[PDB]
């Protein structure tokens, strides 16, 4: 389950990841021409900088996400074969 | 009498030449009084599992039939003592004397040897109790990481059983067996100790099977104490049977199955795991009245890693068992103690292993606290719900505030039943969050002190009234006055 | 009546015997390698009888240049290791051999390294507070005297410094015999305790026995046998309390499945030896406290590749009456120790060992902590600025609580130039339920990281700015 | 003499039937000068692990013993040479004439055989002879993903032992030697090319396993360059010993171990990997004067896949070792070279071993780093401090920097010195003020390399001379660094 | 369509894409909240939860674990009341009148249970 | 290896696909019955790929360079198979769909394309 929780993360990760980019570029044309994503604002512009901030963590989010499932990916086919050449051995 | 001779032997097994008339799991006796069990029989050998000691057994020595097949002393001399999974006292209290022997292997009972669970078995537990319900002849697997509170929950069931012992009733009474597979010596002992604080060796056994013992004892040591337990449940009592855990039967079997050189399966586990526990899970049983009406109640315990239901055993074990209780650390570590996961815990008996009370009280609150959660991370960054939803978000919390209980804090079912009242009926919304526990404990409290009669026909009728109800309704009213909600 | 190698794999040897004196299981054995730069005599172990009176033997030593056919020699008894008070103050090897004087202990009383537990009435549950004047020890993960304790981590998270912390903490002054079993690591490692020992004057109340990194796995598998046979002796023979340091004990499960693919087994789940549960369970039932006589008893344990699954852990967890994981990701923010507060755990935290205010305070801190674990996904992302006021004051709370987890160490100077501090519990406990409270929520982070106690707190935030 | 014959053979592995009297480990020869180590001995026969060409093993060749247990020639013969792991020479420059034989694996020292590592060991890298020093005896791991400057720290640290040399004292020489395992031909000649330009061969073996090779050759190669070292070692010497890489070994024995059929465990990796890699670093030791007071440097070197250092062999060998220097991909790819990580990177017991004017001149330097990393990540005047020593402990490849120039670099960026010079000028600056303190003014140097330590007047001496510099430095941008 | 009939085949297949889009957009709510959504999206949201909510059902063989007798919808009674919940004709009623109940007539009933009307 | 040290020329050794040699590999390995290493690839993988790599190599004036097409498992840069091959890979060029479809030949990426001797 492993693997399976890692790509459904993977999934959350890069709808993520689009929606704060399309975020950004909204903020960005509204600059030229209530809502929480402003960063430390409360705490257009500061939405634009929220969202690149955030749509950069969702790619790095995004790549340790996928070198841990592609780990579990590669641990899993050679426990697979570990068992099935265990088996294999102990009948030969 | 029929001999073989060792012709190899190491790690706990042996190899015997000989013995023609060798049975299949038959008891074999080798020299210095070391016993084993013929599992692999082939024209060349018995392979053999040692119980006990086989640092003794040398290449030559001579081995000895026992004809009989694996089998354990059975009685009533068994409560109040530990013994190792041949029957043999470890506590150092002299002999046991034996009613009689009971094979390890007998089968369960059929499919018409049984009557369906009606009789509840209590543990009290507020959240077990009402919301995954333990019935005469269950099996509730408990399961969870380490440190999650899974034998608490089974301690704390088993010291409940204390009334009903006292009553004097059999029909009431609950005698318990608590295997310990794999435990370490002193945790076996402070298990042991805290039975005794609460009157619980009176009629509780523990069969040990301690981290150094053989593999082959911690693979006996279940069906020991299922055969100890089964003989009371053929003769009409009531037997709650713990293990504690069976993850590590299966691995000391699992080592067995590699060290005989049986082909292995997944993660090295032999191919019959599952059978193992199956068989021994199913004895587990409601007996018709025909058989005398007895039964035994299973809890086992299955230890997860990295809480990882997904693991073999523990998916083996979650598809034998009626329901389970998982217990978890993250809702531990936030105070949620019990630390029950309540969208996946289920028990598979339900309302039938209630009385009408709690049924009628708790008739829908594991599906009300499922959608409660689901709602609460739906509803994590919402601003301005619906005014249902922000009620079911209260209610949820208070019912949750509701469900904690501290350890060795058991409740008498009529105090449970009033408890989940208090929420499910909505007596709890006026309350605090904060305050919810407070003001049940000092609420129970003051129904004990006073208005005792509303407990008193709960225990009596097993359903609450409705003149009793009404009259609660009206305590909780008048203590609401005097409750001071910090 | 004298047997002959037969097979050699590695340091593994089969031997024959003539029939009718085929050796005991687990009886040492002596064979000669002659050739001349690796001239020695091999004590070999019997492990397993193979029928047609062959043995299955573990050697102590390596193998390299052992020839077939060559005379072996039955002792007629197990390894056994000098036992009594004259063992103290000296470095042994797993076969009893003092490194530091040769020839030193050959006179005294021997004991064979192998030997039952303490029989279960005579066991006894420890529930009495070991206290450290470490934080997050004595709030979070109390040890135990007389009781079990584990340091669980991956490589390089500070397991063999914390080790070295508890000596001085709890060895020190202690009044009764000290024994340290170095397994399967450093030999500098071990060459800087004897060292450091010496100068603390410690050394003449601890026996050191080592077998590390570069010896055969039968001498990692059994020199743990052979200190506890050291302190298993000061317990009963000598009424002694005793502490019992072992660093690392992985090795041992570790060496254990090197040898089991030796000698032919089947391999268990991960590659591991069937047995590994029942080996650990052997060596550490013997590890314990009985009725009267008091070992107390730390173990570093290694978490292979950070995997705290993997089956050596995972099966040593179960033997503990104390455990504190090392975290490496605690381990990145600086944090030492580097302590895993969610993950660890005592048997004695529960309030009618520890009493009503420790246990609340720890829960608190313990809820604080997986709350805000339980918001990282969110952080990751977006930062606190998205949270609820209740979640951003309670991030930084648990910002501020983690950092005061973190301690200056005695065993850290070595590393950083500053000294060590203690912290007595009763100030531990006042100061973290101000802590959850938020009475010094107006305090900086870094003014809670790596000090004592709450003197310590005000002048870091004197010295930065704030006022406490 | 006992001639044994080859029963069957396959991937490397042969058994040999006969050889009743042969050793365990020994070394076998099979024809066309092939050898073999006797692995695996039973009643019926000794399974071989072949060292060289299996393919030239057949079926009924016949196999001769050597009466030599596994071990290499050992000498001061192999200085400057470059040899196969059998310690055969591969540079065509003729016969090796080796002192002794030395088995391959004699055990390490004991606990009461060392000494506490004191005497540094400068690499002439800023970045690790400032926040991770070495000491003599100690085992560093050079950890990091492929192409991140792993062999350029490895090589660097071997060309500063040039000055060492020239001393002609054994207390102060390091002797060095390099096994290459596994890695490709042409490197190997280059970092071959690269020690005899900077006249680094005259100390310098190099034990070459390149990637063509069998897997029985990869295995072996560090323990070959292992003995050769040990032989000095024991007779008072001082020797570094860089193993690039380990990863490339363990994948050998891997290959080794499944054709012999034994079953694996963690990444198909044998049980006792482990113990192949902590076995040969436990033989790098700090021995004591009893023993001679010689020392064994070990440089392992671990490739990581995408910079994750909690895989299996990388903690192995990050339990074994007494510190690791983090290379970084990230650093790398943005210039900064060597692309040292400063969070992860220490060193365990190089502490003592650092000289007191470095120890001065760096402690702070540390903090500094390590607080300006998560700075940047996210006052001004440490962001522009932290960006002046960042590019500070930059460094060209094949330039290994002599202890006293590190010391007045690093007390450069220290001391504010830089805090004036824009930031793409420090480096330059640097270079050419230390260039200036060596044409005049050259007593600091000898100073602070005699006594070890930063003296007042010496430390007012050279701010006097920044400042003089300072006032005729022409910046790339055209303004004066002045104040 | 052939054989179940264009109706129920249609109705299914809006069942279909509308819990689709509400699990394609729950890691977005989860992490940024609803109010970030697109109105229509919003919408889409509000009729998902309902809509599985009703897909819920108190069965008889369930009595034994809720207390509550089970219940039957006709198909015809199932393809109309989907139908009028992908087209939001019960997004005026709580998520909650939905859950474990049979046809519109008990929705209609535990709506107005809860306050609400239908 | 004729063509450069016989007849004295330079060569260009293309290989498509040399993913498909180290599967071949693995496959025969299976079939001789070797035990699998990590990721079910044949336990000589790292030395097969360097008998084959080390071959192409310039010698006495006169060298083989090689193209050689590459496939990666998933996508996965750190499979013992791509990890093994661009162990010996001296340069990278990717061609884009996106420099292609605006006309640009040859459709290399300036970005996504790499070399080691770009220093
Ligand atoms: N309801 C509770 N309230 C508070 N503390 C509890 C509760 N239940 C258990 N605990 C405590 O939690 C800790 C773990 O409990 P317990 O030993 O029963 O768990 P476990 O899962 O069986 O553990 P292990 O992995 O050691 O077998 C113990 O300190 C116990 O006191
Ligand atoms: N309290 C501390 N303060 C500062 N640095 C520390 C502290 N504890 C550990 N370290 C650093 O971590 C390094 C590793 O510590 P330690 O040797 O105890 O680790 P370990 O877990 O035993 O490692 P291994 O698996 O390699 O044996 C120490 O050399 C030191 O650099
Ligand atoms: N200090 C440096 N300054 C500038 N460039 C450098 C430096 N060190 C290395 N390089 C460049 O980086 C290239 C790769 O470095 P190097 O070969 O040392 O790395 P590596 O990790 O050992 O590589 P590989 O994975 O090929 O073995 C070198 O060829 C050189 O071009
Ligand atoms: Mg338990
Ligand atoms: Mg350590
Ligand atoms: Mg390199």
């Amino acid at each position: 389950a492993t693997l399976r929780e890692l790509r459904g993360r993977i999934r959350s990760a890069g709808s993520i990841k689009k929606i704060t980019k399309a975020q950004e570029l909204i903020a960005t044309s509204r600059i030229a021409k209530d809502r929480g994503l402003c960063g430390a604002y409360n705490a257009s512009a500061s939405r634009r900088r929220a969202m690149k901030s955030a749509t950069d963590n969702a790619d790095d989010l995004i790549k340790a996400l996928t070198l841990a499932a592609n780990r579990e990916r590669q641990a899993q086919i050679t426990q697979e074969i570990s068992e099935i050449v265990g088996g294999a051995n102990a009948l030969a | 009498e029929e001999i073989g001779t060792v012709i190899d032997a190491g790690d706990g097994i042996a190899h015997v030449e000989g013995l023609p008339s060798v049975m299949t799991q038959e008891l074999l006796e080798f020299p210095g009084g070391v016993l084993g069990v013929a599992l692999n029989l082939d024209e060349h050998s018995v392979g053999a599992v040692i119980l006990g000691e086989f640092e003794k057994i040398e290449e030559g020595q001579q081995v000895k039939r026992t004809g009989e097949v694996l089998s354990v002393p059975v009685g009533d001399a068994f409560l109040g003592r530990v013994v190792n999974p041949l029957g043999q006292p470890i506590d150092g209290q002299g002999d046991i004397a034996a009613e009689t022997r009971r094979a390890l292997e007998l089968q369960a009972p059929s499919v018409v040897q049984r009557q369906s669970v009606s009789e509840p078995l209590q543990t009290g537990i507020k959240a077990i109790d009402a919301m995954t319900p333990i019935g005469r002849g269950q099996r509730q697997l408990i399961i969870g990481d380490r440190k999650t509170g899974k034998t608490a929950v089974c301690v704390d069931t088993i010291l409940n059983q204390r009334e009903a012992w006292l009553t004097g009733d059999p029909k009431q009474q609950v005698r318990c067996v608590y295997v310990a597979i794999g435990q370490k010596g002193t945790t076996i002992a402070s298990v042991k100790r805290a039975l005794e604080e609460g009157g619980a060796m009176e009629y509780t056994t523990i069969v040990a099977a301690p981290a150094s013992d053989a593999a082959g004892f911690k693979w006996l040591a279940p069906y020991t104490g299922s055969a100890i337990g089964q003989h009371w449940m053929y003769n009409g009592k009531h037997v709650l049977i713990v293990f504690d855990d069976l993850s590590k039967q299966a691995d000391a079997y699992r080592a067995i199955s590699l060290l005989l050189r049986r082909p292995p399966g997944r993660e090295a586990f032999p191919g019959d795991v599952f059978y193992l526990h199956s068989r021994l899970l199913e004895r587990c049983a409601k007996l018709s009245d025909e058989l005398g009406g007895g039964s035994m109640t299973g809890l086992p315990i299955i230890e997860t890693k990295a809480n990882d239901i997904s693991a073999f055993i523990p998916t083996n074990v979650i598809s034998i068992t009626d329901g389970q209780c998982f217990l978890e650390s993250d809702l531990f570590n936030q105070g949620v103690r019990p630390a029950i996961n309540v969208g996946v815990s289920v028990s598979r008996v339900g309302g039938a292993a209630q009385i009408k009370a709690m049924k009628e009280v708790a008739g829908s609150l594991r599906l009300d606290l499922s959608q409660y959660r689901e709602l609460e991370a739906f509803a994590a960054f919402a601003s301005d719900l619906d005014a249902a939803s922000k009620a079911q978000l209260d209610r949820g919390a208070r019912l949750v505030e509701l469900l904690k209980q501290p350890q060795y804090s058991p409740l008498a079912v009529e105090e449970q039943v009033v408890a989940i009242f208090l929420g499910t009926q909505g007596h709890l919304d006026s309350v605090p969050v904060e305050d919810v526990q407070r003001f049940e404990s000092e609420l129970l409290e003051h129904v004990k002190a006073s208005h005792s009669d509303i407990f008193d026909g709960i225990r009596e009728t097993k359903k609450l009234s409705e003149e009793a109800e009404e009259k609660l309704v009206s305590v909780i009213n008048e203590f609401k006055k005097g409750f001071q909600a910090s | 009546t004298a047997g002959r190698v037969v097979r050699i794999t590695g340091p593994v040897v089969d031997v024959e015997f003539p029939r009718g004196s085929v050796p005991e299981l687990f009886n040492a054995l002596h064979a000669e390698i002659t050739f001349g730069a690796l001239a020695k005599t091999l004590t070999l172990e019997v492990a397993q009888h193979l029928g047609d009176s062959l043995v299955r033997c573990i050697s102590m030593q390596p193998t390299d240049g052992l020839v077939r056919g060559v005379e072996v020699t039955d002792t007629g008894a197990s390894i056994s290791v000098p036992v009594g008070d004259g063992v103290k103050g000296h470095v042994f090897n797993a076969l009893g051999d003092c490194l530091d004087d040769p020839g030193y202990g050959k006179d005294f009383e021997h004991w064979s390294i192998h030997r039952k537990p303490p029989a279960f009435s005579d066991l006894e549950p420890r529930t009495e507070m070991l206290e450290t004047g470490l934080k997050v020890v004595d709030l979070l993960t109390p040890y135990v005297r007389g009781g079990k304790i584990a340091l669980f981590g991956g490589a390089g998270v500070g397991k063999t410094v914390l080790i070295q912390e508890m000596i001085n903490r709890i060895a020190r002054n202690f009044g009764g015999t000290s024994v340290f079993a170095g397994v399967g690591e450093r030999t500098r490692e071990g060459n800087d305790l004897w060292v450091e020992l010496a100068d603390a004057n410690v050394l003449k109340d601890t026996a050191l026995v080592f077998g590390q990194m570069d010896e055969p796995p039968g001498t990692r598998m059994r020199v743990a046998l052979s200190a506890l046979t050291m302190a298993e002796f000061f317990r009963d023979e000598q009424g002694q309390d005793v502490l019992l340091f072992i660093d690392n004990i992985f090795r041992f499960t570790q060496a254990g499945s090197e040898v089991s693919t030796l000698l032919g087994r089947m391999p268990s789940a991960v590659g591991y030896q069937p047995t590994l549960a029942d080996e650990m369970g052997e060596l550490q039932e013997r590890i314990t406290s009985t009725r009267g006589r008091s070992i107390t008893s730390m173990q570093a344990v290694y978490v292979p590749a950070d995997d705290y699954t993997d089956p050596a852990p995972a099966t040593t967890f179960a033997h503990l009456d104390a455990t504190t994981e090392l975290s490496r990701a605690v381990f990145s923010k600086g944090i030492f120790p580097a302590v895993d507060p969610l993950a660890s755990s005592s048997t004695i935290l529960d309030p009618a060992i520890v009493g009503d205010e420790h246990y609340r305070v720890a829960q608190e801190v313990i809820r604080i902590l997986q709350r805000y674990k339980d918001l990282q996904d969110i952080i990751a992302i977006l930062g606190i600025d998205e949270l609820s006021e209740e979640d951003k004051q309670l991030v930084n709370r648990a910002r501020r609580i983690e950092r005061f987890l973190s301690q200056n160490m005695m065993a850290a100077e070595q590393f950083t130039g500053q000294p060590g501090s203690t912290v007595p519990l009763k100030e531990t406990i006042e100061a973290f339920d101000k802590l959850t409270k938020g009475e010094f929520d107006h305090l900086p982070e870094q003014a809670f990281f790596l000090i004592g106690g709450l003197d310590d707190l005000a002048k870091k935030a004197e010295s930065l700015g704030a006022k406490l």
